[PDB]
């Protein structure tokens, strides 16, 4: 009672059911470094301008 | 500091828009008015400098040298328009803005609150001059004189300003007040030698130090009148005027890193006034006084009294009004005969008698007669210098004699004996002439009645 398989039916991609449980960490991976901070706050104007030697603005 | 300003700023479309027979009239009333509204920053009030902003701000130091400058532009129109008359309309008034722009750079150089504002100043009035001197200079040697001003000045300058923006980044500021009232001692160290020579270097060479003073002959004599007028009155005192503001932050290295200019000055006293004993130029002649002169201004600013700071202050003052006489007395004569060489013309007391008059009285000047300024300054420096060691005395005595010598002797030569046969072109003095003798004279001898107003800050 064996019937041939279709043309496109062997390249199907289909779905498995099993109990291996789901790897976690397959690559070994180390922890990431933490990011750095963030930027945060409101702008306010740079104190006394931009204070190139003589320049007031 | 605004209201001085921009009047001067002014100046210069008024005269861009002027007709073309007017712009030495307008030239000149304005920069009297100027002049005039400058007197009054001689109000100091004592314990402190004025502060006008935080960008300009005026001393007892400052303002004798505000007023000079202001003073001495009017002088300069009046002493040029004779030789500029063949001069085409364009030209009279590049010429008139040569000298507005270098009144202007001056004016704020002197105000400015802190150093690297003081150095684009202090370097900006190189090209006015430069251009005088290149484009007016009667003579072919003037280009050489040219490069030679300009070279001289920026192989000192230019140390010092990696010397400014180290410090700047070192202190955090170079604010004049921040600079002194934060001041700390300046250790014993090679760096700090070398910090010490690049902050002094380009005074030194401003001044002129003897033995860096080749620049000056060649630049004072060959240039136009008015040019030789600002380079002797003004553009050396802004070597002490920056020596004197720069050593607060010297202390106490000082101490010893002023030998060297120390003997360069006193020697160099001796040896400048000695040469102006055999000089067969004229403007030579003047040109060296001046280096003698600013040797003991040197002296002064090195030993750091307050006596010598009021003694260089007085001398400064009085050294730029006498010069720029001078200059102005032998550039009459040249005007007439066409040549520098002093016995050409001979006798001339003979055929111009006021004149004979003005010139005696810039000689007796030059020599520090008292109660002169002149002597007011020298004395306070001499005495100085005896307390910081009793054999200077022996050297400002020997100097004060050969500077009684080459004052007389030019005198003498010019204006007495028997005139030169072969002459024949001296006409009589102009009105013109007369009135700038007299425009440098008076203010001198009114200076004597109040000596305060030239002392200086320490005062
Ligand atoms: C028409 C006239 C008009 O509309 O003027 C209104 C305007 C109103 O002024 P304001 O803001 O009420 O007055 C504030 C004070 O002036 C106080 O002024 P401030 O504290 O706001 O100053 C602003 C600041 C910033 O200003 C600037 O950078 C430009 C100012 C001109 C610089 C000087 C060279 C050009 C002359 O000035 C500086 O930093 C000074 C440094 C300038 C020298 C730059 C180095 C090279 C010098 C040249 C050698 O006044 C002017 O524009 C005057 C002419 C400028
Ligand atoms: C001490 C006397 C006090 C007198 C009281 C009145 C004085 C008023 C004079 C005001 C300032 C004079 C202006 C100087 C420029 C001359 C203008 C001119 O061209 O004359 C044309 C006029 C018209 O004559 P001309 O017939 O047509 O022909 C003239 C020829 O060109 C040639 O004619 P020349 O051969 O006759 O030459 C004109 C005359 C003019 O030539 C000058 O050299 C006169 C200027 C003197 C030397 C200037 C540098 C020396 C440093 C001293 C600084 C002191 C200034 C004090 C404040 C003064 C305020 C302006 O030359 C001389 O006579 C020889 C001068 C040698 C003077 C040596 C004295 C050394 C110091 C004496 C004391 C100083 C401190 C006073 C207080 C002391 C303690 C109590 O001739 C005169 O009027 C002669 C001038 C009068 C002689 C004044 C000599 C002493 C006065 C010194 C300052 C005054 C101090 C006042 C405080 C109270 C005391
Ligand atoms: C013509 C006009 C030109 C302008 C004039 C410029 C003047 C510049 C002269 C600088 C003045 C002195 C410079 C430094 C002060 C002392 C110099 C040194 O000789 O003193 C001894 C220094 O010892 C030795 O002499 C080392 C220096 C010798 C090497 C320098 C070569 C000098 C030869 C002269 C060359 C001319 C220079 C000018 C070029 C035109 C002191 O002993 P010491 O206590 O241990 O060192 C003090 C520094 N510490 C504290 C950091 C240790
Ligand atoms: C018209 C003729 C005028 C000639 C003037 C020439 C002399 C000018 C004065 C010296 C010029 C160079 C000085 C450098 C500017 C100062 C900067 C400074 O102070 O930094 C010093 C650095 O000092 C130096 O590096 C200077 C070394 C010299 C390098 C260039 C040599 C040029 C010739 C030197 C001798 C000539 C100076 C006197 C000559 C006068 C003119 C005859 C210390 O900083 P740090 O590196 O952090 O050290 C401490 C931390 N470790």
């Amino acid at each position: 009672g064996w019937v041939r398989p279709d043309l496109g039916e062997l390249s199907k991609v289909t779905k498995v059911k099993t109990d291996r449980p789901l790897p976690e960490n397959p690559y070994h991976s180390r922890a990431r470094p933490e990011p750095n901070p963030e930027a945060e706050g409101d702008l306010k104007p740079a104190k006394h301008g931009s204070r190139l030697f003589f320049w007031t603005m | 500091m605004l209201k001085i300003i921009i009047p001067t700023t002014m100046l210069l479309p008024m005269t861009w828009m002027s007709k073309h027979n007017m712009i030495w009239i307008n030239a000149t009333v304005h920069s009297l008015l100027i002049s005039l509204i400058s007197l009054s920053l001689l109000n100091q009030l004592g314990e402190n400098s004025l502060n006008f902003s935080l960008t300009f701000f005026s001393d007892s130091l400052s303002a004798p040298l505000l007023v000079l400058t202001t003073w001495l532009l009017p002088l300069m129109l009046m002493a040029s328009q004779s030789h500029l008359s063949k001069e085409t309309t364009t030209r009279k008034k590049l010429y008139i803005t040569m000298l507005i722009l270098l009144q202007l750079f001056l004016i704020m150089t002197f105000t400015a609150t802190e150093l690297i504002l003081f150095y684009i100043l202090f370097e900006a009035t190189l090209v006015p001059t430069l251009i005088i001197i290149t484009r007016w200079g009667n003579q072919t040697e003037r280009l050489n004189a040219g490069l030679y001003f300009l070279f001289y000045t920026l192989a000192g300058s230019l140390p010092l300003l990696v010397a400014l923006v180290y410090i700047q980044n070192t202190t955090g500021s170079l604010n004049f007040l921040i600079i002194h009232y934060w001041s700390h001692p300046l250790s014993n160290s090679w760096s700090n030698i070398f910090m010490w020579l690049a902050c002094i270097m380009a005074f030194m060479v401003k001044m002129p130090l003897y033995g860096l003073h080749l620049w000056l002959p060649k630049a004072h004599v060959e240039a136009p009148i008015a040019g030789s007028m600002v380079l002797a009155a003004v553009l050396l005192k802004l070597g002490g005027y920056g020596m004197m503001r720069i050593t607060t932050i010297l202390n106490p290295l000082t101490n010893y890193m002023a030998y060297p200019f120390l003997m360069l000055s006193m020697w160099g006293m001796i040896m400048t006034s000695s040469i102006c004993l055999r000089q067969t130029d004229l403007k030579s002649l003047i040109a060296y006084s001046s280096v003698s002169h600013m040797a003991l201004v040197i002296v002064a600013i090195m030993i750091q009294t307050p006596w010598s700071f009021m003694g260089a202050t007085a001398l400064m003052i009085a050294h730029g009004l006498t010069s720029s006489m001078l200059f102005c007395l032998a550039n009459t004569n040249y005007e007439r005969v066409h040549s520098r060489t002093m016995i050409l013309a001979r006798g001339l007391q003979t055929l111009l008698p006021l004149m004979a008059t003005w010139w005696l009285v810039a000689s007796l000047t030059n020599l520090a007669l008292p109660p002169s300024i002149n002597l007011i300054g020298e004395l306070f420096i001499i005495t100085a210098s005896f307390s910081w060691s009793n054999i200077t005395i022996i050297l400002m005595g020997m100097n004060m004699m050969i500077t009684a010598l080459y004052s007389l002797y030019m005198l003498i030569t010019t204006q007495r004996g028997k005139y030169t046969h072969h002459i024949n072109n001296i006409k009589p003095s102009f009105t013109r002439e007369n009135a700038l003798m007299a425009l440098h004279i008076l203010p001198l001898l009114l200076l004597t009645l109040n000596p305060k107003m030239i002392l200086g800050p320490l005062y």
